[PDB]
């Protein structure tokens, strides 16, 4: 086509998505991960995970208000990606990165497991 | 803007 | 902080959300303008305009599921704008762009109608 | 992957 196109617009919608997030504006959904509880937007989470993609387009759990991950998923691992995907931004430390990683690969998140594996791999 |  | 950043993620995510919409998954709201209807998904609306911003965080009509436009707007200008939402790029022609800009400061989307005025003051 |  002979579209024009404005750099900055799809980091200004996620900035915006990110702001009503830590407003609790239009979340729809609750994610449990053990004794913690995280609010999000549907649409965010199918977007940036393969596994949220697949679950909220299931025609039952589409309508859940409540998701439960595997007991086995850290909830600091979670927070970390929560974050990832509202802000591009990975809060990658030496204390935090198998837990990141298993997250990651739970969540089909390709991009983050493909960082954590460079990462420890200059450690070795 | 820029020209894609 | 020490963050690192993946520089395609809001690209990728903008991208999956334009995915959604043309599947019609998880949209939940119809906008209605004159004889068409337009079916998106309230954030990104909220994300990108500042009218449906303050439509939606409205505490009575955040929860409508049909919301109509003025009808001085026209469908085809309203198109070309939400497709920019969920894309980026915008499809600025002579014929279009009078409507499109008069969109834009009806739906509060400044760096449109910065760009509109810029293209009416090079031709005149 | 860079250093924002
Ligand atoms: O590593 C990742 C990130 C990701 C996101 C989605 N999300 C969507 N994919 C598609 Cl094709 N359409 C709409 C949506 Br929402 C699917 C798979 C994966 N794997
Ligand atoms: O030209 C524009 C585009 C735009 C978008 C929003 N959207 C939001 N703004 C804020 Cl501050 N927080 C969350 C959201 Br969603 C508000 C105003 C405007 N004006
Ligand atoms: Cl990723
Ligand atoms: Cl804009």
């Amino acid at each position: 086509d002979s579209c024009i196109q404005f750099t900055r617009h799809a980091s200004d919608v996620l900035l915006n998505l990110n702001r009503l997030r830590s407003r609790d504006i239009l979340t729809d959904v609750v994610i449990v991960v053990s004794r913690e509880q995280f609010r999000a937007h549907k649409t965010v989470l199918m977007a940036c995970s393969g596994l949220f993609y697949s679950i909220f387009t299931d025609q039952l759990k589409c309508n859940l208000s409540v998701i439960n991950l595997d007991p086995e998923i850290n909830p600091e691992g979670f927070c970390i990606l929560l974050d990832f995907m509202y802000t591009s931004r990975l809060n990658l430390r030496e204390g935090n990165i198998m837990a990141v990683m298993a997250t990651a690969m739970y969540l089909q998140m390709e991009h983050v497991v493909d960082t954590c594996r460079k990462f420890i791999k200059a450690s070795e | 803007w820029v020209i894609p």
